């Protein structure tokens, strides 16, 4: 929603520090420049005027934007990273297993039997999730992208199937 | 070489332009300059399948080089003395070229300083 | 022929009186068998065209098309038999009746010896196709699409009929032989100019040429799959067969007049392939792709040089087998997702492994790698066009560069990507689909070994 | 096994460039919060990394010895002839 | 290599926090909420997850990072992301 | 599951090194120099420029055939 | 610790 | 220091230096507040069919179907002939066609006149 | 702030469900149940032959796999190519053409039996 | 980029009538340049798919 100032300045600190990583390289240089970066942030912390805080932000964002490394270091398991969605091409959805031939179905009786238990569990709890939603919808439709939990016992969290049964990040 | 600076930055008249040199008759001023010859006759020169750019006067210093290289196989570390002979002979016809290059260079100011010499007093 | 036409006609009462459920079986049996018989005509003698009767004859151009059409007939049967299995027996029997009848006209048209007989059946193919696109179509724009296809073809064909009978009254007989041996110089004159325009426009519309082509994106996309092949795989080449025969008399006026058609095809083929670079319907993607390939055939005919005619037939046959394949590919997805939008079903190699492989060679054949027959056709035209004019290699190659982007574009968008989350009805591909796809690509790669059979009447 | 993590009380700033960083920070009036984090990146076996040129002549300590015995064989062969 | 397991993560978790000089070693309960007892500044937790971000070779998005405030939470989020299921 | 890991992971510590990799590295890092000086000794002329380049200025007009300025 | 490999059915 | 980052149609201006987030009024917060709500209604609905076991079909996106309509059929009925469209039709249409016609015709006239006199020689060119 | 108490419970139940679901993704020791196939006679001959594992079995095992590899990947392919390039193509002219063997003055030619006249004297251009 | 710099050099040879020397450059470049890639591959795989030249160091021993 509305990103308040104290969050946005934290985003600057996190991202700017990661950018000087691509600049400082050496660890000892990092720890020195980080401390100067850290304390130079804390020196101005008593601004009762919130307008002045944005005015301080009025030069920081441009300071970041021209001091940013043109090839910033991002970890590979992330957007821009070298290993972003590298192993995605094996994330076969679990519902595809229902189309397996019985010979292959009988190849793994234990996992398939447990898959039936999960499918039966999902079938029973689906309608339980459904009425849970309209029991606590905000007046005027769902206000927030968030999702309420399971309030009572014996109830799975609403809209849990895809999150719980999502493929592993390292499927191979 | 260093003549390039004296040709572009300096007056290009004094320096030759390798595209068209020689210009004046090389035999002019040369008392009985000795005519080049090559021992390697053409049909055997063509027999050796010898590349056109390698068909200079000293090209006969290849025919033994290939011969030893052919016969001494598999020994490739051999065939060094005659190979050095060809390179040394490549030295000789090459040094011949800056002799005529210098001669063209030296006859350049020769003619030119003459041109204003026999014309300024008149 | 009688030896192919009669078995083709005799399939009509066979399918009608066949068993209740054995209709698809038996029709597939003998249609494959009839194709085997038609393999006999692939042989041609030295120079004289293979002549059987007064009304029927074959050459080194008709026979490569004849085998293509009869080989196609089994393919439409299996492809269409998926959804057709959910209606009345008479309705399904009526369809097989109509494909058999449609194929019957194509076989008789390609071997027609009299130009009037050629025109009668050439236009007669409209009726079986028109009902296919309209009655059994699966959209709403088919109603307008059928009218667009019928009226465009007819509006060009009618001047041909007036022009054709004019040759009959003036020159005499219109046999494809007597026309050739009695060719007279068609001198430049305004009456001859419109004579040239009338005898050419009819075949140009069915190519289609850039501008007279808007019926194709409507007809091909809305048509059922049993049709969606033939409107792209055989009867576009039927317009091609008309050009290569009718241009026997249109010399030397063709070179003076060809300029508007060459520029329209040579420049429009860049624009048409540019449509494929940004499209939303997979069927429309292949449809506009066909226009670019046919536009290359359009320019190819008009130089009227030995190399161009060979590359004309080579691309003409290869594209038909290719464009038929891609329509099978789009059919498989369109059945599973029940939509034609490209981005809706992104990710198929993850779920269907061999479907990606068939898609790979399908998109590769359109990409026209050497020595694929598509490449052996396009390359020949480029050399022929370059000899005509050196500048055309800028336009000719630009399509070759452009055609790579879109031909691999549906490969990336559909196959190479994350599978769409919401879709859950994708099934393991039926062995019918894979068997059909092999029936398309195996002859194509096998044909690579001996291009002499399909190289045309000038080898 | 378990993959036992190393001890905690052997990774401080001594003998590392970090302590030099620490005194510079203390000179301007600052406290380093992550001084002991790097520690292992300088201490332990990861210390005393060779210089650029020093790494270039890696194996020269034995390469020169190989020359001596090789040139000795050439001299012996030269004297033999 | 054996997968990064829950007991392995948490042992590596308080490895970093105790290695932080701003936190006293003794007060290191696995559920010690950063603001409540340790009382570190609101800038500080943003700078500690980066060490954790480098420790396990991952990224903790700002959307989730600002909520992550317990050593149990840090091991929770890392374990859930990299499919840790003992 | 099963073993088969000659090496073991290290946490913030120098990784375990075995014999085979060390002397294998030393051998080739040493024999590369062995090739360097051995070929240098036998063929220093290749890099030195065995054949000298004569100075153009020292070439006098006599063997250059340059008839003097008196003509 | 070996586990299942959810993959499309290639038997057909 | 370093003058600013002017944007472009291809290099857009980033949100980190945009004045919109650096000068906010309560009204702007009100409008952007329930942007999640309209997205949540779409998300909650989409999740409901997506997580529905009984749903054994594809979930149609009316925005996606609308896009295909907008790019395919809702174009000519919404087309209005104006000098801008009329000129662009001629400039992008008949224009280049005549341009290539002039270029090719001139080359053919150049080639045809040259081999008539005997300028180009194809002593080895036979196949064509 | 801070996980909200509702979202705290939300992630908690999702966490244990994820752990259990991934636990179900495991593989029991019996899995996979694989029906057997007819075994070629050479395989069963090996298994009773490699009951020791000593170099007695190791050298022959490696060399037999290499020996049969050479026969069915080097011997028989070059066999049919040799037949192809000795009787089939060779019956067609100008299909296999080489540059003439570059000979030198000196060594005689095998067929004419005449020593090629060697060159004359070089001007003692010794270093 | 080092490779593309190499092939730039090879065509420089071809420019002044040195085609075969380019082919000599082909073979010599082929040997060691191929080596450098899986030397990089060995370190990349060992360092859990890390390719950024910054998160490296201390690999000589
Ligand atoms: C839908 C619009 C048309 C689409 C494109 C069609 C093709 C373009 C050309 C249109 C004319 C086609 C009709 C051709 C008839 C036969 C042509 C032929 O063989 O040539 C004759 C020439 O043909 C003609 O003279 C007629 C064709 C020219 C165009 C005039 C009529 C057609 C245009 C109007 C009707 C069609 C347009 C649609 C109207 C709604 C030669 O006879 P001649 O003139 O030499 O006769 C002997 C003597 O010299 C005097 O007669
Ligand atoms: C070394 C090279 C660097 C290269 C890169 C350099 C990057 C830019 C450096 C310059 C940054 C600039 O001085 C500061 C700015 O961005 S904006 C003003 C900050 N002023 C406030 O935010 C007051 C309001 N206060 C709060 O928001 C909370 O108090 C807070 C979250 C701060 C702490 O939470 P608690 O604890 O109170
Ligand atoms: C100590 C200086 C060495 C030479 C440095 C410059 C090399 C390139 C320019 C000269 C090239 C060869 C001569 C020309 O002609």
């Amino acid at each position: 929603a509305y990103l308040t100032h104290q969050q946005k300045v934290l985003r600057l600190y996190k991202r700017a520090l990661r950018h000087l990583e691509s600049w400082c390289v050496h660890r000892d240089k990092y720890r020195y420049f980080a401390c100067l970066m850290r304390a130079r942030f804390d020196e101005h912390k008593n601004e009762k005027d919130m307008v002045k805080a944005t005015q301080l932000l009025r030069q920081a964002e441009e300071e970041f934007w021209y001091g940013q490394h043109p090839q910033p270091y991002i970890f590979p398991e992330s957007p821009g990273g070298t290993s972003y969605e590298r192993y995605e091409c094996y994330k076969v959805p679990e519902w595809c297993l229902d189309d397996w031939h019985p010979s292959e179905k009988a190849m793994y009786p234990d996992y398939f039997a447990k898959r039936e238990q999960w499918k039966r569990l999902r079938r029973e709890s689906w309608e339980r999730e459904v009425k849970q939603l309209q029991e606590e919808t905000p007046p005027g439709g769902p206000r927030t992208e968030a999702l309420p939990p399971a309030r009572k016992e014996g109830d799975l969290p609403p809209l849990w199937w895809h999150i719980v049964t999502r493929p592993r990040e390292r499927p191979m | 070489g260093a003549h390039l600076a004296r040709r572009y930055l300096g007056d290009a008249s004094k320096e030759p332009d390798p595209l068209r040199m020689p210009t004046f008759p090389p035999d002019y001023g040369f008392p009985e300059r000795k005519e080049r010859e090559m021992v390697a006759t053409q049909q055997e020169m063509n027999d050796a399948q010898l590349m056109l750019q390698q068909r200079d006067y000293c090209a006969h210093y290849l025919i033994q080089l290939l011969k030893c290289k052919r016969d001494s196989f598999p020994n490739f570390l051999a065939c060094k003395h005659e190979q050095h002979d060809w390179d040394y002979c490549e030295h000789l016809d090459y040094v011949k070229r800056m002799k005529e290059f210098e001669r063209e260079r030296r006859l350049l100011q020769r003619k030119k300083r003459r041109e204003q010499r026999e014309a300024e007093m008149a | 022929m009688l030896k192919i036409i009669i078995p083709t006609t005799m399939l009509l009462p066979m399918t009608w009186m066949s068993k209740h459920n054995m209709i698809w079986i038996n029709a597939t049996v003998h249609s494959l068998l009839i194709s085997l018989i038609s393999l006999s005509l692939l042989n041609q003698l030295g120079e004289n065209s293979l002549n059987f009767s007064l009304t029927f004859f074959s050459d080194s151009l008709s026979a490569p098309l004849l085998v293509l059409t009869t080989w196609l007939l089994p393919l439409m049967l299996m492809a269409s038999q998926s959804h057709l299995s959910k209606e009345t027996t008479t309705r399904k029997k009526l369809y097989i009746t109509m494909l058999i009848l449609l194929q019957l006209f194509l076989i008789m048209t390609f071997t027609a010896t009299e130009l009037i007989l050629f025109y009668i059946l050439f236009e007669a193919t409209l009726v079986p196709t028109l009902i296919i696109i309209t009655r059994w179509g699966n959209q709403t724009e088919r109603l307008n699409a059928g009218l667009y296809f019928l009226f465009y073809t007819l509006a060009g064909s009618l001047p041909l009929l007036v022009a054709l009978v004019y040759i009959q009254n003036t020159t005499g007989s219109l046999n494809f032989l007597i026309i050739h041996y009695w060719s007279h110089p068609l001198s430049n004159s305004w009456s001859n100019i419109f004579m040239w325009l009338a005898c050419i426009m009819a075949f140009m519309v069915k190519m289609p040429l850039y501008g007279l082509h808007l019926w194709l994106p409507k007809a091909h996309v809305e048509a059922p799959i049993a049709g969606s092949m033939v409107l792209a795989a055989v009867l576009l080449k039927l317009g091609g067969y008309g050009m290569m025969r009718i241009t026997t008399i249109l010399n030397p006026l063709t070179n003076y007049m060809a300029y508007p058609f060459l520029m329209l095809s040579m420049w429009g083929m860049i624009m048409t392939s540019s449509i494929c670079l940004r499209q939303t319907d997979l069927k429309s993607l292949i449809a506009y792709s066909s226009v670019s390939h046919m536009a290359l055939v359009i320019v190819a005919i008009m130089i009227q040089t030995p190399w161009s005619f060979m590359g004309a037939t080579a691309l003409m046959i290869a594209h038909g087998l290719t464009s038929s394949m891609l329509f099978c590919l789009a059919n498989t997805n369109y059945e599973r997702v029940h939509s034609r939008t490209m981005i809706l079903a992104r990710g198929l190699q993850t779920l269907l492994p061999l479907m990606a492989t068939w898609w790979l060679m399908a998109s590769l054949t359109n990409l026209a790698l050497p020595p694929s027959i598509n490449l052996i056709g396009e390359l020949f035209i480029i050399t022929a066009s370059f000899s005509w004019s050196n500048i055309t290699i800028i336009l000719m190659g630009m399509n070759m560069m452009i055609t790579a982007l879109y031909s691999l574009y549906m490969l990336i968008t559909t196959q190479r990507g994350k599978y769409t989350h919401h879709i859950n009805n994708i099934k393991a591909s039926f062995t019918r689909e894979n068997a059909l796809m092999a029936l398309h690509i195996l002859p194509l790669l096998l044909l690579t070994l001996n291009p002499k059979m399909i190289l045309g009447p000038l080898y | 096994s378990k993959m036992e993590l190393p001890d905690y009380k052997q990774w401080k700033i001594e003998g590392t460039p970090l302590e030099t960083v620490q005194e510079k920070l203390a000179a301007r009036g600052l406290r380093d919060p992550w001084g002991r984090n790097e520690a292992w990146r300088y201490s332990g076996g990861f210390a005393n990394n060779v210089s650029f040129v020093g790494a270039l002549l890696k194996g020269f300590k034995w390469g020169f010895a190989a020359f001596v015995v090789a040139v000795g064989a050439e001299y012996y062969l030269e004297s033999q002839n | 290599a054996p997968p990064l397991t829950l007991e392995a993560i948490k042992d590596r978790v308080l490895y970093v926090l105790k290695l932080y000089d701003k936190i006293d070693p003794e007060k290191l309960s696995v559920n010690s909420h950063f603001m409540k007892d340790l009382g570190l500044d609101s800038l500080d937790q943003v700078e500690i997850i980066m060490a954790m971000e480098d420790e396990f070779g991952f990224e903790i998005p700002d959307i989730d990072a600002e909520k992550l405030m317990c050593p149990q939470e840090i091991v929770d989020y890392i374990a859930d992301k990299k499919d840790v299921y003992e | 599951a099963g073993g088969g890991v000659h090496i073991e992971p290290r946490y913030r510590q120098f990784p375990q090194l075995t014999r085979s990799q060390l002397i294998q590295a030393e051998f080739f890092s040493a024999t590369m120099w062995f090739w360097i000086l051995w070929r240098f000794w036998h063929d220093s002329d290749a890099v030195l420029g065995h054949f000298p380049y004569p100075d153009p200025s020292q070439w006098t007009d006599e063997e250059l055939g340059i008839l003097p300025d008196d003509e | 610790k070996r586990l299942f490999i959810i993959k499309p059915s290639g038997f057909y | 220091s370093f003058p600013k980052y002017k944007p472009s149609r291809l290099a857009t201006l980033p949100a980190t230096l945009d004045p919109a987030e650096y000068d906010i009024s309560p009204e702007t917060r009100k409008a952007q507040a329930e942007r999640l709500a309209i997205r949540s209604r779409l998300k909650r609905e989409y999740l409901l069919q997506y997580n529905d076991p009984n749903r054994l079909g594809v979930i149609e996106d009316p925005a996606l179907i609308r896009w295909t309509y907008a790019r395919s059929a809702n174009i000519y009925p919404n087309f209005r002939p104006t000098p801008k469209t009329s000129l662009l039709g001629a400039l992008f249409g008949i224009g280049p066609l005549f341009f290539w016609y002039y270029v090719f015709k001139t080359d053919r006239d150049k080639k045809e006149k040259l081999i008539q006199e005997g300028k180009l020689d194809q002593t080895f060119n036979i196949s064509y | 702030s801070g996980y909200t108490p509702d979202e705290k419970l939300r992630l908690q139940q999702l966490r244990e469900l994820r752990r259990r679901w991934l636990k179900d993704q495991e593989l029991s020791p019996r899995e996979p149940v694989l029906p057997p196939r007819r075994v070629w006679p050479m395989e069963q001959f090996w298994n009773k032959f490699l009951q020791d594992g000593a170099p007695w079995k190791n050298v022959i095992y490696k060399t037999y796999r290499h020996s049969i590899f050479a026969v069915t990947h080097v011997l028989i392919p070059v066999w049919i190519i040799h037949y192809y390039l000795k009787y089939h193509v060779t019956a067609k002219p100008y299909t296999v053409v080489e540059r003439k063997p570059r000979i030198f003055p000196g060594d005689t030619i095998l067929e004419t039996g005449e020593v090629i006249p060697l060159m004359k004297e070089f001007p003692d251009q010794h270093h | 980029f080092s490779t593309s710099s190499q092939l730039g050099l090879m065509m420089v040879t071809i420019g002044i009538n040195q085609p075969h020397l380019a082919f000599l450059h082909i073979c010599m470049h082929a040997f060691f340049k191929a080596m450098l890639f899986m030397c990089s591959g060995s370190i990349i795989h060992s360092l859990n798919d890390e390719q950024d030249i910054r998160k490296m160091g201390g690999l000589y021993k």
